[PDB]
């Protein structure tokens, strides 16, 4: 087919900066081209079209050009609700071709992160399991290390972490560990926490829990 | 925007005669679609360049001929046209047959 | 208010077959251009189908072409794709979408998962995250085959704090998945957990 590729596949940047995203096509098209915007568990939504057009109700920030092989979605201020990934799409050739994509992630000051735990539920531990969790609740930069200690012995092949999209207002992110034992191991032993690390916190958070 | 210019848009044609319905276009081949349809029913399929037919010669003058033979009453409806270099757009046109 | 409505998402074994709806309005359906663009998790986007409804006049992706069949009824107002002997390379969110006729795509479908895999169905089991005395309490949706899950908070009334995070897979091939919201530690609070699959949906309270 006909191959499109967008430059950088990854960015981050302040509010207020100009974004410069390019995409090039392996084949000398001229000016087919769109631009979407992709957000997390949604459907692209248009923004240009013919490389140079802004579709109807779109920002003014959001602009295009290029012709041939070579164009460019340029946006002049960007801000939190822009957190998305952004594609082109050729389609004066058939099939039509998308790009890769192009994360764009909000850089914004560092901001620790809020700790909270839940113990396992009697609901539960009638089923002979004990699932312990351990939310990180609005936080940047994403990087964040966690551990689980039961009576202060490090925990392993236990657990499972999911950290969610960048907020689209806050532009922080949160985060859920869960450890899972049995009951007849949760119940031997008496203490949980959840050792937290983070490059806001100036030393390690532990949130711990007795039965 | 990239539009479709048609020089009419209802034909009258003898039963048993031929017809050449247009339908314009400004002006590759590769690139190009051409498609020639009736309701819930394909006479023409054109995406890779390749009684009913075109004429690939009027496609480099940006001209979509659909040239149909031995017309029969069956014929007669509103057919419609859709192509696209790039942009694209559609046109509308009504066919019927007489004797 | 132009709504292309799609369904027929869910689990299908390797080699068997799905039907998915794409009911459109809000625009001559007749005068329009439909396509279908398909996107595994985490990766871009990928044109599989059109069709001209009007006559019918199809289009596949040679990824697709002898499968995938695209048909369209102009009365009823919707379109099809009727995808057979399907694999797990074909396991994907599948959006339709109408053509912007000056080019690209404008109206898109709200999208629906199809997941092609052997592995049974399972409902979930909701936990409620008890919270104790901002306060911040959650459910916990364990032991769920196959995604997705949709959770909600007194039934949409709830969106300002929430947070639903991406299901992890778990070593036992069941996806996990815990839903939070922070809310003032000073009310009735309800996880309402749907999933289709297994058809079960659940409302649970979460109480100190």
């Amino acid at each position: 087919d006909i191959q499109m590729t967008q430059s950088p596949s990854s960015l981050s940047a302040s509010v207020g900066d100009r974004v410069t995203i390019t995409c090039r096509a392996s084949q000398d098209v001229s000016t087919a081209v769109a631009w979407y915007q992709q957000k997390p568990g949604k459907a692209p939504k248009l923004l240009i079209y013919s490389a140079s057009f802004l579709y109807s109700g779109v920002p003014s920030r959001f602009s295009g050009s290029g012709s041939g092989t070579d164009f460019t979605l340029t946006i002049s201020s960007l801000q939190p609700e822009d957190f998305a990934t952004y594609y082109c799409q050729q389609y004066l050739y058939h099939p039509a071709t998308f790009g890769q994509g192009t994360k764009v992630e909000i850089k914004r000051t560092v901001a620790a992160p809020s700790v909270f735990i839940f113990p396992p539920s009697d609901e539960q531990l009638k089923s002979g399991t004990a699932s312990v969790v351990c939310l990180l609740n609005n936080f940047y930069p994403r990087e964040a290390k966690v551990q689980w200690k039961v009576d202060n012995a490090l925990q392993s092949g236990n657990s499972q972490e999911s950290v969610t999209e960048q907020d689209s207002k806050d532009s922080t992110y949160s985060l859920s560990s869960t450890l899972t034992l049995s009951k007849a191991d949760y119940e031997k032993h008496k203490v949980y926490a959840c050792e937290v690390t983070h490059q806001g916190l100036s030393s390690p958070v532990t949130k711990s829990f007795n039965r | 925007a990239f539009t479709v210019t048609v020089p009419k848009d209802l034909y009258v044609v003898e039963y048993g005669s031929n017809m050449t319905i247009e339908c314009k276009f400004p002006v590759d081949l590769a690139a190009l679609i051409v498609y020639w349809e009736m309701e819930d029913k394909n006479i023409i399929q054109f995406v890779h360049g390749e009684r009913a037919r075109l004429l690939k010669d009027q496609l480099s003058l940006g001209n979509a001929a659909l040239q149909i033979t031995d017309v029969k009453l069956q014929d007669a409806g509103v057919y419609r046209c859709m192509i696209s270099y790039g942009g694209a757009d559609y046109k509308r046109i009504t066919v019927k047959v007489n004797a | 208010e132009v709504q292309l409505v799609e369904s027929g998402g869910g689990l299908v074994q390797p080699g068997g077959s799905l039907r998915l709806s794409c009911a459109a309005s809000g625009f001559t359906f007749s005068d329009s251009w439909i396509h279908w663009v398909r996107q595994a998790p985490g990766k871009g986007l990928e044109w599989v189908a059109w069709i001209s409804p009007y006559g019918g006049s199809t289009y596949y992706a040679d990824s697709v072409k002898g499968r995938f069949t695209i048909s369209a009824d102009t009365s009823k107002n919707t379109a099809y794709l009727q995808m057979n002997s399907l694999r797990a390379e074909d396991t994907a969110v599948y959006y339709c979408a109408r053509r912007h006729w000056p080019g690209g795509f404008d109206y898109w479908g709200q999208g629906t998962l199809v997941t092609v895999s052997a592995a049974s169905t399972k409902g979930p089991s909701v936990f409620p995250l008890a919270p104790s005395s901002t306060a911040a309490l959650g459910c916990l949706v364990k032991d769920y085959f196959p995604e997705p899950v949709t959770v909600s908070w007194n039934s949409g009334a709830l969106t300002s704090g929430v947070h639903t995070f991406p299901a992890v897979l778990q070593s036992s091939g069941l996806y996990s998945l815990s839903s939070v919201v922070t809310v003032p530690s000073s009310q009735t609070y309800i996880c309402n957990v749907n999933h289709k699959p297994s058809n079960t949906k659940v409302d649970k309270k979460v109480e100190p």
